């Protein structure tokens, strides 16, 4: 459903 | 956001998106309210009953968002937190009394068009504004009805008497709540629903032009009910909780 | 109260309404 967000948020 | 329709782009700058890190899900609306901090609900963060206790890193924050499930590449900012705070005597057993919680960012986010904080009220802004018939708005990307909207939605909605709120609900209501909406014989329609919880209630005073955030969606059982009414965190009433954590504990 | 909160780049700032803010001034009887 959602678009990745980018992995250095996560 | 029942019944309610697009917002324009930069509509409401201050809106939070409070979104979990894994599943990557909406979780709550929230609010800016100053380069590092973020108003919402307590129960978007803290609810036993249903064992829900995030940390700090079980978090983001996105703001300056419109498309509820596009990454706004150059729009939006995501932001982890370093702290939350919860309201020491949220009333999670009872009737969410209390119902507020901040989030200190670990950096500040920069203001933008998209990027922008809203004021909080002063003792007179409330009574002033604060009043049966005047009307606030309500934005957030929960559901559609009690499916799912492509972006940020917007109601506005009357406040409402607050013998007509009691009389509406088996809940115990406080001083710290007032509900907002429609009654039945006022035909047009419209309340929050599932992922809105945490937004705010804002007003535009008419004497300043400036936006307040009066209240924070709280609950409300079901969404957009004949004879049922939104219930809202009476922002100003725990104003001087929200004044004491920013003091002690804001840079 | 923060010396610009409240006031939205992209409307008040540019002196542009919104299209229903109207609504919540006219409630304000
Ligand atoms: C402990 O206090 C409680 C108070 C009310 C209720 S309830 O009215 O039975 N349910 C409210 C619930 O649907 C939700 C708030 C909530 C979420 C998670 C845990 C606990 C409470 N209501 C959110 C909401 C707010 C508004 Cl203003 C309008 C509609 C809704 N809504 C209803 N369904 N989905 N969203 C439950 C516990
Ligand atoms: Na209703």
């Amino acid at each position: 459903d959602f678009e990745e967000i980018p992995e250095e948020y996560l | 956001i029942v019944e309610g329709s697009d917002a324009e782009i930069g509509m409401s700058p201050w809106q939070v998106m409070l979104f979990r890190k894994s599943p990557q899900e909406l979780l709550c609306g929230a609010s800016l309210i100053s380069d590092r901090w973020v108003l919402t609900a307590a129960h978007c963060l803290l609810y036993p009953p249903w064992d829900k206790n995030f940390t700090e890193n079980d978090l983001l924050v996105r703001i300056g968002k419109h498309s509820r499930t596009r990454y706004e590449r150059n729009i939006e900012k995501i932001s982890m937190l370093e702290k939350i705070y919860i309201h020491p005597r949220y009333n999670w057993r009872e009737n969410l009394d209390r119902d507020i919680a901040l989030m200190k960012l670990k950096k500040p986010v920069a203001f933008s068009d998209y990027i922008h904080p809203v004021c909080l009220p002063d003792r007179e802004t409330a009574a002033s504004l604060l009043q049966a018939g005047y009307k606030g708005r309500v934005t957030g990307w929960g559901n559609l009805k009690e499916g799912q909207p492509s972006v940020l939605q917007v109601v506005n909605l009357p406040i409402v008497e607050r013998p007509v709120c009691k009389d509406s609900t088996r809940i115990r209501i406080t001083d710290n709540m007032f509900c907002a909406g429609y009654k039945p014989d006022e035909g047009k329609r419209g309340d929050a629903c599932e992922g809105d919880s945490g937004g705010p209630f804002v007003m535009k005073s008419p004497f300043n032009n400036r936006w307040y955030q009066m209240g924070i969606v709280s609950w409300g059982e079901g969404c957009d009910r004949d004879g049922k009414y939104g219930f809202y965190t009476h922002v100003f009433r725990l104003k001087k909780w929200i004044q004491k954590v920013i003091d002690q504990f804001g840079e | 109260g923060e010396a610009d909160c409240g006031l939205r780049p992209l409307f008040e700032k540019k002196s542009l309404e919104d299209k229903t803010e109207r609504e919540l001034l006219e409630s304000y009887i």
